[PDB]
């Protein structure tokens, strides 16, 4: 007998787990063919409505923006947008990771394995790889020259995988030289990507200042030497007086042209009082009406229009000063300074330039590219190396990329199995399989002999060297320590931890219950 | 700590199996013993039925679940060897299942409960015959209780008094009770027509058919010569194409003269032979009998019958002990039947019978004619006489004897639950519910006749426990008591019959793990 | 072909790429699944259900019903479904092991192919081995016949084994000696049709029996004698009913009735005259092979001798063979023709039959047997399994070298496969073992469906099998690794052989297909 409902229905058995496996490496096989140097990148179309195209190479946003259907789909689609978030680098790496997780799982209770069995072993492993991955990750931060070089091998392999690779040796110090200018603040918000059509994607270009695509007003001078800038977030519109209830009844029109010259007056008192700051620009977060533009214009002032709050918090960043609402002492918390506020164009637009500027503590990087999906995608992987150059100068332990570090933790997963008796020993072996499954899928998508280079690289880290790697522009074994293929250690572990906890979760699932859709 | 059996569809199989043959076994559970009711069976075109057999009933009534289906066959082939007990059967297999589904619940593999079902077979198969007496053959006082005791649970048991003694007389009259060892249920023929009520149910030693005589004017015959005809008394036609061309006006009148002269030669080489009455066999392709014949026939103050069929030919002369004729020149006195009597019968205006009575030949052969008012009743008559008879040839085949009221398989379930009480293991918990899975009989004999099932039992295992054995349920005392001096018995073969082909069948049922819909 | 012009048809439709080798794949394996739980002494048969006319039901263990009743889509399926088919012809059994084997080949090569190896050196990787696995299996393959005992021995053990993974294993101890006996009524001649299995419901599967002599489910005449003793049994195959003269356009054309008189006369004369001619044999049992009308059953009753009528050509046949008789036609030498002779001819009844018992035959060149289970499904099953049991021991007569059972014989060749790819280089040698792997996966199933620890198992064989000891295998009873030479689980040689190349050649064939085309449908 049937209880459920019209459209519920329930698999409460093998077609569970059918489902779970099969929709794991949809999404695994999906994702795969995104990873390495050598990896190529997809196009996403929308049938729906504005039909919106994009080129991207990253896992992350190719599995949020498809509609995924099976649940376990959803649980990696979640688990790398959850990755994205928490370090932005490995998306592709976790998912792909998860997938092979998931299928040795299924050939393991294809041997009649209880998932519990294969649930304990996974985490003796991914105890083993974890405490194996920390031993043998290296550390600088105290050094200054060996850590800008580490900065450097950490934005050039994250951005190898990516469009940016064709100009890669321009692009990776570029990112390193904006985290540089962060001063140790984790504010990615205080970094300006403006993309603007037209010549090649070489024509790039971190400013050395800052860009604002705002407008000066009209008679406002469009060219200021050593500005004194005060940034505010005022009124400068009608500006009513917030006494809700307030109003003019009176008995004559002589009242009432007395009332809103009144107005006026206070608004030019307020121009006065901003004026007396000692002041030649002024930016603004909300509008500025005519008459404080008027006013603007006649004092000898530059006024900026609609600056929203990331640009005045851009602005206060990268000059110093503080974000002004109430003028009356002027002798508290000072203006910021600059050399040059140009407006210089770009393309066929012009911008307000602030050049010369007194802190670095934010900046504007050019993009410009010959194609709206070229600027997307360029942004989209900016954003990833930024996110782990960030994140690498937070935390400036690293360890070797390459599958390296993969290969190595594999081997003390191998390490661990073999001196574990019972059939936890296969499932550990199982896990050391999926874990390196990682670089064989590097060297496929590479297109390279991937079982001779995975057992050169089991015999090299077996034997005891614990450096080596694929050497991709080649395509052989190579010392990463020589070569220069780093990486995050942060990166790694978040990746290794989240595949590992969302295959144990997914794994253990004996029962599928779907409610009728609304 | 051992296998992980991923794919829990066997279990589901085998459970939904288990679930359906369940729900077969209590559907008609209600229709049990000598306080059971019968069903009507109405099936999708304009024809009802009011059965109490068991094979009847799962047969009409169009199952879908393959366990049902397999239940229905278990049911037949049970009234195929024995012909009563094809109800308790299928109770049995379906209460054992229903056991056996919490067994796989416990963690026990199929193979084993089936092994272990087996076993429980075996020793149950000798706690029965051991359970029995030997029976003799000529004995009026058992072959009448037993043939009662299989009509109680039927429509007619308000007329066990004439169907019973009628009942025996037949398997009686058929076989030589010295060396027969089965009986041949073809001679006892059962005609039925509608009229009457169940009371007016008759024993004929001689032949009914259900014919009419050509001639209107003779009917009762005395001291008739009966001769079958395999041949066509009409004008002569060669196998071969035949054709008559005429080419004068002379040849019209010889060759009417020719035809009138060879129907008169056959029907005078009849007539001198001394026969008194000829049954014509029916000859499709030829007229048997023409206008001209019959003319002659009834003119010789003879009684013709025709269209009698092929397969009835045999059966006549067993019968009346007549010889089949297909040649003129064969037919002679030598080869012609005899009787005392030859008559038409109407049934006060409710049909038409052709009865010949006193052959001086007399064959292993009867013939029952059955009364009713409508047909239902008539068609429930019809089957309940069949079961009776089916438990005489039971008794002939083999001569053992049992009590029965649910004794039989409540002593079973005792001597089988001290067996189990011996056999500690893994296989332990099956043979228990084995021997606890055939209480379920004397339960629904109590059930339906309105005693309390639980104190009912209860008693009968207290009463077969102190060795008061061939005890059971009355439903005339309303109560428990010794069975036999309450004169209710069944043959050994009913109830063995009955036990091994449910095992057979429910270890056959356990054996499947997976269902395959063929296009 | 994802072309923006499409030109097959509105139905048709092409696969040119991974796709048409994941579906011919999935199809495969799924087929294998499906006959995976069939395996074995311990495997579990299945219900086969219709949807439609007369709903058929039958419940079946083997898998060469199975896949002939499903109705398969995939091509693949459909070349499975072939494969057993074909090799149930050839032999009589292992159509569930070749088309579990062939399945495991298939899923070893998606395996394969997911590590990026070209097909074609999958197919000859697998050529060597099955080359190997040959040579092995063949140099492995005892022989018996010319000692006696030994050789019935051999027959008992083969019987045994290949009835022991049906339902028929529950009285195996009864049935096995009783299929043996049933060929060694053959003498040689490799006659199934000499076998009639007659099935009645009603009676414990072991109640069945293999009948001394012959039985026939016909009827005798109406005046004709009921028991014959010591027997002169004449076999013929005339019409005796009209006996149309068979020279088309002849008719009578007579101006009188007299004269049609006296030609159907004649023509009944002619019928005495040549039912005179058979009695002249000096016989007193009669069998035909079509009906015998009114008028010979009167001329055979007044001599008194039997009649059966209407016996197809299969009975005439059987009863020559296991009475001596001749088949005729015509009557005009009787010392030319050669009458069967047998004992008593008497009626037994079985069921609520009554059947005609030949007793004491001249000859056991054909026998009967008596089928009597408790359900129509039981009955079916019961014959199949018999008919299995009946083919590999007529196989195993005509061929008597044999190889132990039980997972050894595969083992064996597994073993050599490995040993074969241990000493070739290249790609090759993942492909052979991949072969070695799905090879050994047969006891790996057998152990599965059993309830053991199949791993366990299967490593304790291979180290048994590596170190030198080639008479290893898996103990059912117990669940253990035994000596097959003691147990006695012995085998066809030529049904192992069969399995093994049927399944490589059909592996082979489905591997290199990398374009599946459907025309539109009817
Ligand atoms: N130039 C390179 N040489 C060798 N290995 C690399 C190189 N670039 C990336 N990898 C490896 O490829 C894996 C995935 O890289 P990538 O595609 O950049 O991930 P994501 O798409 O998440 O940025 C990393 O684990 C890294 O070790
Ligand atoms: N007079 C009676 N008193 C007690 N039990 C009876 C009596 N008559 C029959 N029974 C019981 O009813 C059971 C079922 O018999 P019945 O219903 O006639 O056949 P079936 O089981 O084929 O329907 C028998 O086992 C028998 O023991
Ligand atoms: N008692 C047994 N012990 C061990 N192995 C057995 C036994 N009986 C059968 N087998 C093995 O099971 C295999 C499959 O046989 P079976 O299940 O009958 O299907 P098929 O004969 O179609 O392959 C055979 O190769 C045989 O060696
Ligand atoms: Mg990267
Ligand atoms: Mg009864
Ligand atoms: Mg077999």
């Amino acid at each position: 007998v049937n209880i459920f409902k019209a459209g519920a229905d329930e698999e409460r058995a093998e077609t569970a787990r059918l489902t779970s496996f099969i929709g794991a490496i949809a999404i695994g096989d999906l994702v795969k063919s995104t990873l390495g140097p050598k990896g190529m990148d997809k196009i996403l179309l929308s049938s729906g409505r504005d039909a919106s195209l994009m080129v991207t190479n990253d896992g992350a946003t190719i599995l949020k923006n498809i509609g995924v259907d099976n649940p376990a789909a959803k649980v990696l689609v979640d688990m790398s947008r959850v990755q994205d978030d928490e370090v932005g680098d490995g998306t592709t790496s976790v998912t792909v990771l998860a997938a092979e997780l998931l299928r040795e799982a299924e050939s393991l209770i294809a041997k009649k394995i209880h998932p519990q069995t294969i649930i304990a072993g996974w985490r003796e492993a991914t105890k083993a790889a974890r405490e194996a991955l920390l031993s043998s990750a290296v550390d600088h931060g105290s050094d200054e020259v060996k850590f800008r070089q580490d900065l450097m091998n950490i934005a050039g392999t994250t951005l190898s995988s990516k469009l940016l690779t064709h100009h890669k040796d321009h692009f990776t110090k570029l990112a390193v030289e904006a985290v540089l200018r962060l001063k140790g603040s984790g504010n990615l918000e205080a970094i300006h990507i403006i993309k603007k059509l037209g010549g090649s994607l070489a024509d790039s270009y971190l400013d050395e200042g800052f860009l604002l695509d705002k407008k000066i007003g009209v008679n406002q001078p469009k060219r200021i030497e050593n500005a004194k800038i005060l940034i505010a977030n005022t009124g400068m519109d009608t500006d009513k007086i917030k006494i809700f209830g307030s109003r003019v009844r009176v008995d004559s029109t002589a009242k009432v042209a007395e009332i809103e010259h009144a107005e006026k007056e206070k608004m030019k008192e307020k121009v006065e009082r901003i004026l007396k700051h000692g002041i030649n620009c002024f930016i603004n977060r909300q509008l500025i009406y005519n008459y404080p533009e008027q006013l603007f214009g006649a004092a000898g002032v530059m006024a900026i229009e609609h600056a929203d709050f990331a640009g005045v918090e851009r602005l206060a960043l990268v000059t110093g000063g503080e974000i002004a609402s109430t003028f009356d002492h002027p002798e508290l918390v000072k203006l910021g300074s600059c050399k040059l506020i140009e407006e210089v164009m770009i393309g066929e637009d012009k911008l307000i330039h602030f050049s010369g500027v007194a802190l670095g503590e934010a900046c504007t990087i050019v993009l410009r590219g010959a194609t709206q999906q070229i600027l997307d995608e360029a942004e989209r992987s900016l954003h990833d190396a930024l996110c782990v150059l960030a994140q690498t100068v937070k935390d400036s332990r690293t360890v070797y990329g390459g599958g390296c570090s993969e290969m190595l933790m594999a081997h003390a997963v191998t390490q661990l199995a073999n001196r574990t008796p019972g059939k936890e020993a296969v499932a550990m072996e199982s896990y050391a399989k999926a874990l390196r499954m990682l670089p064989t899928i590097i060297a496929d998508n590479a297109g390279y002999d991937s079982a001779d280079l995975v057992a050169q690289l089991r015999a090299a880290h077996s034997e005891g060297n614990t450096t080596a790697g694929l050497d991709m522009r080649e395509g052989t074994i190579g010392d990463m320590a020589i070569l220069g293929i780093t990486e995050s250690f942060q990166v790694k572990r978040q990746v290794l931890l989240s595949a590992a906890e969302a295959a144990e979760v997914i794994l253990r699932v004996d029962n599928i219950i779907k409610a009728a859709p609304r | 700590k051992g296998a992980y059996q991923d794919r829990d569809k066997p279990a589901q199989i085998r459970f939904s199996n288990i679930s359906a043959a369940k729900a077969v076994a209590d559907a008609i559970r209600t229709s049990l013993g000598p306080k059971g009711m019968d069903k009507m069976i109405q099936d999708g075109k304009g024809d009802v039925t009011i059965t109490n057999d068991g094979a009847t009933i799962l047969k009409q009534m169009q199952v879908l679940h393959p366990a049902a289906r397999m239940l229905v066959e278990l049911s037949k082939a049970q009234d195929i060897e024995a012909g009563d007990g094809t109800t308790s059967v299928v109770i049995i297999a379906g209460s054992l299942l229903d056991s056996c589904t919490k067994l796989l619940q416990k963690g026990i593999h199929p193979t084993i409960i089936s092994e272990s079902f087996q076993k429980a077979l075996e020793k149950g198969i000798e706690i029965l015959t051991d359970m029995s007496r030997p029976v003799e053959l000529s004995d009026r006082e058992t072959l009448l209780n037993s043939a009662t005791t299989s009509l109680n649970s039927k429509v007619v048991s308000q007329y066990s008094s004439l169907l019973s003694p009628m009942s025996v007389n037949a398997v009686m009259k058929v076989i030589d009770p010295a060396t027969a060892t089965s009986v041949d249920l073809r001679d006892i023929k059962i005609v039925k027509k509608l009229g009457g009520t169940i009371d007016d149910c008759e024993l004929v030693e001689g032949l009914v058919l259900t014919q009419k005589v050509s001639n209107s004017g003779i009917t009762r015959v005395e001291k008739a010569k009966i001769g079958l005809i395999q041949f066509c008394l009409s004008a002569p036609k060669t196998d071969m194409d035949n054709q008559i061309v005429v080419s004068d006006y002379a040849q019209m009148d010889r060759v009417l003269r020719e035809e009138r002269a060879y129907i008169l030669n056959l029907v005078k080489q009849i007539k001198k032979t001394g026969c008194n009455v000829l049954l014509i066999q029916k000859s499709i392709l030829r007229d048997a009998l023409s206008d001209l014949a019959l003319h002659f026939l009834n003119k010789m103050k003879i009684m013709v019958i025709k269209d009698i069929e092929r397969e009835d030919i045999e059966f006549i002369c067993k019968t009346i002990g007549t010889k089949p004729v297909a040649h003129i020149d064969q037919f002679t006195a030598d080869m012609l039947g005899s009787a005392e009597l030859a008559e038409e019968v109407n049934l006060n205006g409710s049909g038409k019978l052709l009865k010949i009575t006193g052959c001086a030949s007399p064959g292993k052969t009867v013939t029952i004619v059955v009364r009713g008012s409508n047909k239902l009743v008539i068609e429930e008559a019809e089957r309940s006489i069949h079961d009776a008879l089916c438990v005489i040839r039971c008794l002939v085949k083999k001569r053992a004897l049992i009590a029965g009221g649910g004794a039989p398989e409540i002593e079973l379930a005792l001597r089988l639950t001290e067996y189990s009480r011996t056999l500690s293991g893994m296989e332990s918990y099956c043979v228990r519910a084995f021997a606890d899975a055939m209480e379920v009989i004397p339960s629904t004999l109590a059930e339906n006749a309105g005693l309390n099932p639980i104190s009912t039992v209860t008693e009968l295992r207290n009463r077969h426990a102190q060795g008061e054995k061939t005890a059971g349920i009355n439903v005339r005392k309303g109560g428990i008591s010794n069975i036999l001096e309450e004169l209710v018995v069944q043959p050994l073969l009913v109830s063995v019959s009955a036990l091994t082909l449910a095992t057979e069948t429910v270890r056959s049922i356990l054996k499947i793990d997976d269902v395959v819909n063929t296009r």
